[PDB]
């Protein structure tokens, strides 16, 4: 029901392991969520998955397939 | 044409249903709705005065006795304007800022080809179209993403007659038997030719090298 | 980025007295906009850690068996022994750069072992994936096959790369050698970060003394004025302290706005060059450095980001 952050103390959360994309931050890699009876959670933030790829002198890697994606940005004038 | 035609329908179901992806123009206007609603709220405020009407201080009061009292009510009027347009010459460089990359983005994504990588959309660029929009302009980037990935032999030359053989356009790869020569961007697998292939040093000097025939077109042309 | 910094309106204006309170409804909305201003600074300070320091969403880790192209790569690469993530030329970068009266530092949302698992992912994709690792996914291209393609957007073909292989790395590792000893031994290659950390401390050291100026008042005291002088009196000199600390409030707020305006200009040049330099080849005359490009290695910075840009020369 509390919680030490570097921050500051931290009141009405739980910690929890499971790390993945947050919304309401706090700070000091410390990150809140509301989540699934319900209650709020707060946890450390994810870089993405892991990925690592091989290395080797005699491997390369030729894609054979190709995806056309339409991305969309907006800049105010 | 199967995969062009579907993603121009995702973007319009997007804008149909998420109303946060035009939410940076929704910023230019909630900034001015809190600046429009910044004056009307300051006169309501005394200043240090006992009232903030105007005709509730110099019908009251001596006219030696309110013109103290209205210069405190003027003073504190022109610092809620000098708060106002100094804030909006600042929130403006913002804007033309943006302009500038609007302006940027309108000259090199749009009118030709771009070599930038996250400039004009992810990936390789093709091209851009602009849509206008209310305070600003909305851009829809046509990219080109690779998708699935092979694993394959490679080597960065190929020895045949004591000269190494370097590739001019390509990469060479293998499936493990034979040594082909694709692209780096697709899987094209050709026969190794003379005019695909550069002819400089010899083998030795050549880290990695490996032995194979280059084929030579000229040679079963002799005897036809 | 910059430091966040919050400014409380009761502590700093008032000196806990019952009078000053009573003061600031008359006053109203001046101090409530001038914390929204400050916290629209702060919120800005956290865009431009992610726009900058993250361009892709997926990590690329270093393998175990390490032997790139005949050259030494350990000096960019952080050290698994050390609990801390960190490489020996961010080991030397962050050394060199340098009581609560109602004023708070805010802490920032990514810390700084964090911006160097950004570093170690992004030198990770460089050296393993080529320039593909940002373009869309990873592919596995080997390190002599890099730099044959990367010499063809300058106009050198693959004659000299594979012959003079060896003579590469007599260049390459006494050149990288030159940049670890500089910045160890003076800190004014780093004295465009230190200035981030001045320019801040001059702005909370002008605000601290404005308290023990007269303002025009016969006594900067709150309570001096009110066990002393008449309440009909008190009024007129504690209203002179009151708008000559929102006067200094006023320019506090002012100029930071300014100071967050050359910050995003900068970090808008930072994620520019991120974006060209460190995840493509460019083919810019002084943009990613002096000479023609080859590829470029960033670095975590404590208030900012140092790239190092291999040239062509």
């Amino acid at each position: 029901n509390v919680f030490q952050t570097r921050a500051g103390c931290l009141i009405g959360a739980e910690y929890v392991n499971n790390s993945y994309e947050c919304d309401i931050p706090i700070g000091a890699g410390i990150c809140a969520s509301y989540q699934t009876s319900q209650s709020i959670i707060a946890y450390t933030m994810s870089l993405g998955a892991e990925n690592s790829v091989a290395y080797s002198n005699n491997s390369i890697a030729i894609p054979t397939n190709f995806t056309i994606s339409v991305t969309t940005e907006i800049l105010p004038v | 044409a199967n995969q062009f035609n579907s993603a121009i329908g995702k973007i319009q179901d997007s804008l149909s249903s998420t109303a946060s992806a035009l939410g940076k123009l929704q910023d230019v206007v909630n900034h001015n709705a809190q600046a429009l609603n910044t004056l009307v709220k300051q006169l309501s405020s005394k200043f240090g005065a006992i009232s903030s009407v105007l005709n509730d201080i110099f019908s009251r009061l001596d006219p030696p006795e309110a013109e103290v009292q209205i210069d405190r009510l003027i003073t504190g009027r022109l610092q809620s304007l000098q708060t106002y347009v100094t804030q909006q010459l600042i929130r403006a460089a913002e804007i033309r800022a943006s302009a500038n990359l609007a302006a940027t983005k309108m000259s090199e994504c749009v009118l030709g080809q771009s070599k930038r990588v996250d400039f004009c959309g992810k990936g390789y660029h093709l091209m851009s179209f602009p849509q206008s929009a209310p305070h600003g302009v909305v851009f829809l980037h046509v990219t080109y993403v690779p998708a699935q990935e092979k694993n394959f032999t490679t080597a960065p030359a190929i020895c045949h007659d004591g000269k190494a053989h370097f590739p001019r356009e390509g990469v060479f790869v293998s499936n493990g038997t034979h040594w082909f020569v694709t692209q780096r961007n697709f899987y094209e697998p050709q026969i190794i030719t003379t005019d695909n292939t550069f002819v400089s040093g010899n083998c030795d000097v050549v880290i990695g090298i490996v032995n194979n025939t280059v084929y030579d077109p000229l040679q079963p042309e002799l005897d036809s | 980025s910059m430091t966040k910094t919050s400014v409380d309106c009761t502590m700093y204006i008032c000196g806990d007295s019952t009078e000053c309170s009573n003061l600031l409804l008359q006053y109203g909305s001046f101090c409530t906009q001038l914390k929204r201003a400050l916290t629209g600074i702060a919120v800005e300070q956290d865009k431009n850690t992610q726009e900058v320091f993250a361009q892709v969403k997926q990590i690329y880790k270093t393998p175990p068996i390490k032997y790139f192209g005949g050259f030494n790569f350990s000096q960019i690469l952080p050290d698994p022994s050390k609990p801390s993530k960190r490489s020996f030329i961010e080991d030397l970068l962050f050394n060199k750069v340098t009581k609560f009266k109602g004023l708070t530092v805010l802490p920032p949302l990514l810390t700084d072992e964090m911006i160097a698992q950004y570093t170690s992912a992004l030198l990770a994709g460089t050296i393993t994936s080529g320039w593909t690792f940002g373009a869309g996914a990873a592919l596995q291209i080997p390190f002599a096959m890099q730099m044959a393609y990367r010499f063809n957007g300058i106009g050198v073909t693959q004659n000299v790369l594979y012959e003079n292989q060896k003579l590469i790395a007599n260049q390459f590792n006494s050149a990288i050698g030159k940049i670890q000893d500089s910045l160890s031994s003076t800190a004014s290659a780093l004295g465009k970060l230190q200035d981030v950390v001045n320019h801040n401390a001059q702005a909370l050291n002008t605000l601290v003394k404005q308290l023990s100026s007269k303002f025009g008042a016969i006594s900067s005291v709150l309570n001096d004025i009110f066990s002393r002088l008449d309440p009909p009196e008190a009024e007129v000199q504690i209203d002179r302290l009151i708008t000559g600390r929102l006067q200094s409030l006023q320019t506090y707020v002012t100029q930071q706005l300014i100071r967050a305006a050359e910050i995003r200009a900068s970090a808008n040049l930072a994620a520019t060059k991120m974006s060209e330099c460190v995840l493509g080849q460019s083919k810019r005359v002084d943009f990613c450095g002096k000479g023609y490009h080859l590829m470029s290695f960033p670095q975590s910075a404590p208030h900012g980001v140092v790239f190092l840009h291999v040239t062509y020369v």
